[PDB]
């Protein structure tokens, strides 16, 4: 194939890209590492961006008379290798040097925007470096709530919903179904830590508060996993929230099935709600119910045909000759089976939307009209940043808008696991726009009589009882009434002094009478 | 004062203003730290046995806390005329500087390291503690001259073991500092038979601002929860410039009686120390770095407006972090001396690529003011820690030593006398459940192991403490026993 030669097309305005094309299988010299192993997802996403750019060029209304271009690059999911092309994007056009100045407005970057990485870890590293120059950056996968701050990431936009909306929806589901007593568990990555940090506040501001807050260890080549479940089993909770990555969830469920753990309602994140690894574990049907939230979006319906057509064209000897007229040297030898596994991924739309958004922003900033468009000097990268906040760009007949924080707004669906044999299925019971709308007659719980499980506490001990405070933040109380053998001398002081010989007092006695 | 030519140059990043870069309140800590660096450079130049002939210069730049982080690094990495080549092998790139004395805050340290890794340019930090900085795969060219946070937590736990305290409250700020430190302390406590009553997050505020009713309600609820529990030892992981409102609220009510175990952030701070009304809340203990006198420093320093204002304070304190900068400069000097192969009176001069200094730096060994300077495999030097109590009489220092900590042993030693706040200088007490009588068993209550109830055994039973203490055994055979008897009387 001749794919590795179609990652650069000249144009009046050139976009840039960063995709995880390759994977890598001790530093003694200042040299760039080398990756060789091939991954199909990166190539599919690169081809999605290419499709988007060609679609824009073919049309007439958008950027009439101007032709775009791109410059794709590899990250290898490693900051050291991802920094170099990032340093190249910001350079004096036509040269191989970068200059040191005091501020922007003295640079002439050779690109106009960047379609950022898929990983949040690399997003954080590259966003800081780009924010110095105010180079707009749009990411298609990074979903972290730390990246919404506008004091550290002024020029960052993302086309994937943040992690706050999912947790808010989970909190509202918990509050509506009547579940004050819960247990929150998260993974040992940054993912889980930030998830717990958000959820604790979201819950404490709504009447829910947690019995235990723990971190499930990662499978980094088992003893601690025992401790976490002991604490959960020691609080009488019938609901557990699991905001973890796929491997931690797999380990947790493997251990739980290996032993005998009681059924419980599990609230999932988007990582392991649809992972074949978890769904295929034997015995999982005896663990209980599993709910969650999944986003709603379109899906490109010409991408599968596009990939076939372009691979077939690449096979043509004539094209390679003309094409001549390597970032990824290992993608010139792949076949259709090596990519057939993922020709229905749901992030091609994200890449496509990011490209369309930058295109529309440029259209507006140029004061392009419909067919001709005004003569002016080139637009600098920091001039699109004013037309990108509050921008309503149409992609595939679905209006979208950025916000002040830089995020887009998307809806959600509530998924439930229903078993028909040994194959679980995903059904719908609700929707989440800004307020939850659930359906309750379409749920088959794991209990004997198909009745809603109960996990509740008591926030106010009635007069005539002692109260022992419980909870990880001291919210609820365990009420106990002293027998006909003592008084209730004080509301506090959890202890009952015994009546006197001359006195007499029944149960629920404030004082003993003579 | 921010430049000196020489054969080989060093970089420096200190936070002179932190509150363009010339728009905030001055910070004197940055100034005396920079003075420490300059003093070290001049002293090395004066001596005629460390480096003969090879002069040494510096190049300092401000950072304005986490504001300015990209320009200084791009400035340090530039041949000359301010242009930096981009290529695929920097093994022959003679940069402007040869090493960086990294910034103060952890986030800035990570941001600068993520850049300097490509070129393997040695970088030494002097005040940033976080276990994430020990991952030598992500950060292959970073070293540190202060201990990490696990040692601070160990000092806390051993202080809590020496005096019998197993019922404590933990408060944390809403940032990475507080979150990580609280999680680490919880993990440590879980293995030492100590309990945590509850945990709470302090709302993030700043001095010189107005708050909403919601934040005031949050503070009120937190203090009300504090003044209902039986635990009387509070550990606070948070930075200064957030605790003023909290302590004002606590003073508004009458919450009296507690041991406030501070952390490095506000262990030594004057502004919060000057709130005179604090004296009647309880003992105040903190964890800091032991101070090493530096012969002949005030001569170089005194010889600007803020420095004179607290010159009394900068005399009482401020010597707690300058040794770090001193040691880092000397370590770079000795690494260079070993690399160049110089001798007592002969030197050679040569090309020195930055990635070569790192190998020599890793293996230095020497003595500076009676403290050995060698790096452990994760890039640390073991310096003793300390525990300080806040004394309010103005005669002597306002931070008096009470104990010493030895990192290479994990032990508290040489514990002196502490003036408590109780009636007759008795040790404050914090326990969940009182000890049982003789012969009575344990009745567990709640979820914490350290909380329990006492119960008396009935006749026909005996309690063998050597065996299950939660249930007494039935006196077998013809042996007999009655209430509260561990021995039978056949």
């Amino acid at each position: 194939l001749c794919l590795s030669q179609q990652l650069r097309m000249k144009g009046d305005y050139v976009l840039g890209g960063l995709f995880p094309l390759g994977e890598a299988e001790s530093r003694t010299r200042p040299s760039s590492p080398v990756c060789t192993r091939f991954s199909s997802n990166g190539l599919l996403w690169a081809l999605a961006m290419k499709m988007a750019v060609e679609e824009i060029n073919n049309k007439s209304d958008l950027l009439p008379g101007l032709r775009l271009g791109y410059d794709l690059f590899d990250t290898c999911s490693e900051p050291v290798v991802a920094m170099k092309p990032s340093l190249m994007f910001l350079a004096k056009a036509g040269s191989r040097d970068i200059a040191a100045y005091c501020n922007y407005t003295q640079y002439q970057p050779r690109v106009l925007a960047v379609i950022g990485p898929h990983s949040s870890e690399l997003a954080m590293v590259t966003g800081k470096f780009f924010s110095f120059f105010l180079m707009p950056q749009v990411s298609y996968g990074a979903s972290m709530e730390l990246l919404s701050a506008r004091e550290t990431f002024p020029s960052f936009f993302r086309t994937v919903p943040s992690d706050r909306v999912q947790l808010t929806a989970a909190a509202e589901l918990l509050q509506e179904f009547g579940w004050n007593w819960v247990a929150a568990l998260g993974s040992d990555d940054e993912y889980g830590r930030q998830g717990l940090s958000i959820f604790s506040a979201l819950a404490a501001a709504r009447g829910i508060c947690i019995a235990h807050e723990g971190l499930v260890p990662l499978p980094r080549a088992l003893g601690k996993v025992q401790d976490v479940l002991h604490q959960v089993n020691q609080s009488s909770v019938q609901v557990v929230l699991l905001f973890a990555s796929v491997h931690a969830a797999h380990a947790l469920f493997n251990y739980s099935i290996s032993s005998r753990l009681s059924p419980k309602v599990w609230v999932a994140s988007e990582a392991w709600l649809t992972s074949d690894l978890v769904m295929g574990l034997p015995g999982m049907a005896q663990m209980g119910t599993v709910l969650g939230f999944l986003q709603r979006g379109a899906q490109l319906h010409e991408f599968p045909q596009y990939v076939k057509t372009h691979l077939a064209l690449a096979t043509d000897p004539a094209f390679c000759s003309a094409l001549g007229e390597q970032r990824c040297p290992q993608c010139d030898c792949i076949t259709l089976q090596n990519v057939s596994a993922g020709l229905n991924h749901h992030q091609t739309f994200s890449v496509y939307a990011a490209v369309y958004s930058v295109a529309q922003a440029l259209h507006n900033t140029l004061q392009c009209n419909a067919s001709g468009c005004p003569a002016q000097d080139p637009v600098k990268p920091w001039q699109l940043l004013e037309n990108m906040y509050n921008l309503t760009f149409h992609v595939g007949g679905l209006p979208l808008r950025f916000d002040s924080s830089g995020n887009v707004d998307m809806e959600y669906d509530l998924k439930l696991w229903v078993w028909q044999g040994s194959v679980p299925r995903l059904h719908d019971v609700g929707r989440f726009n800004g307020s939850l709308r659930t359906e309750r007659l379409k749920i088959r719980w794991h209990t004997s009589d198909n009745q809603k499980p109960v996990s509740r506490c008591s926030r106010q001990c009635q007069e005539g009882q002692v109260r022992r405070v419980k909870g990880f933040h001291s919210c609820c109380y365990d009420c106990v009434d002293c027998e006909a053998g003592s008084y209730r001398q004080n509301p506090d002081d959890i202890a009952c002094t015994f009546c006197g010989q001359d006195e007499w007092s029944p149960e629920r006695s404030t004082r003993c009478f003579r | 004062d921010f430049y000196l030519p020489g054969d080989y140059l060093l970089g420096g990043l200190f936070s002179l203003h932190a509150n363009m870069c010339k728009e905030y309140e001055v910070k004197v800590i940055g100034y005396n730290l920079m003075q420490a660096m300059r003093f070290a450079v001049e002293e090395i130049n004066n001596d005629s046995s460390l480096l003969p002939g090879v002069l040494l210069g510096y190049e300092i730049v401000d950072v304005c806390y986490i504001s300015n982080n990209v320009q200084p690094v791009l400035y340090f990495l530039a041949h000359e005329d301010n242009l930096l080549p981009i290529q695929e092998d920097y093994s022959n790139y003679i940069s402007r500087v040869v090493a960086v004395i990294g910034p103060d805050n952890s986030e800035s340290v990570m941001t600068v390291a993520n850049f300097l890794s490509l070129f393997l340019l040695p970088q030494i930090t002097y005040s940033a503690i976080s276990d994430e900085l020990r991952d030598k795969v992500r950060f292959p060219a970073l070293l540190r001259t202060t201990p990490s946070a696990d040692h601070h937590i160990e000092a806390m736990v051993q202080l809590m073991l020496h005096f019998r305290w197993n019922w404590i409250i933990v408060l944390v700020s809403s940032d990475t500092y507080g979150r990580d430190n609280g999680q680490l302390l919880g993990e440590r406590v879980a293995r030492r038979d100590i309990c945590i009553a509850f945990q709470e997050t302090l709302p993030t505020l700043q001095p010189n601002q107005n708050m909403t009713s919601e934040e005031r309600q949050r503070l009120v609820t937190i203090v009300d929860k504090l003044q209902q529990s039986t635990a009387r030892v509070v550990v606070v992981f948070s930075p200064d410039l957030t605790l003023y409102h909290f302590f004002n609220e606590v003073l508004r009510q009458n919450f009296t009686g507690a041991v406030w175990i501070a952390s490095e952030s506000w262990a030594i701070d004057p502004v919060l120390h000057n709130l005179t009304e604090l004296r009647h809340l309880g003992t105040f203990l903190g964890i800091t770095i032991q101070s090493v006198p530096i012969p002949g420093f005030s001569e170089f320093r005194e010889w600007l407006n803020a420095t004179l204002s607290f010159n009394t304070i900068l005399r009482l304190s401020g010597e707690r972090v300058v040794y770090s900068v001193y040691s880092a400069v000397y370590a770079v000097a000795h690494a260079l001396h070993s690399l160049l192969g110089c001798d007592k009176s002969t030197c050679t001069k040569r090309v020195v690529y930055p990635w070569q200094l790192l190998e020599e730096i890793w293996k230095v060994n020497f003595t500076l003011l009676d403290h050995q300077i060698f790096f452990d495999p994760q890039g640390d030097v073991a310096l003793h820690l300390e525990i300080v109590q806040w004394q309010w009489d103005r005669s002597q220092n306002p931070f008096q030593s009470v104990a010493s900590y030895y990192p290479l042993q994990r032990q508290l030693k040489n514990i002196q006398d502490i003036s408590w706040h109780t009636i007759n200088n008795t040790i404050p007490m914090s326990m969940c459940s009182k000890r049982c009588q003789s012969g009575q068993k344990k009745k567990p209550v709640g979820i914490h192991v350290c909380c329990f109830e006492c119960i008396d055994c009935l006749p026909g039973t005996f309690l063998n403490h050597t065996e299950d203490e939660y249930e007494c055994q039935a006196c077998p055979n013809n042996e007999w026993s009655y209430q509260s008897e561990t021995s039978c009387f056949k």
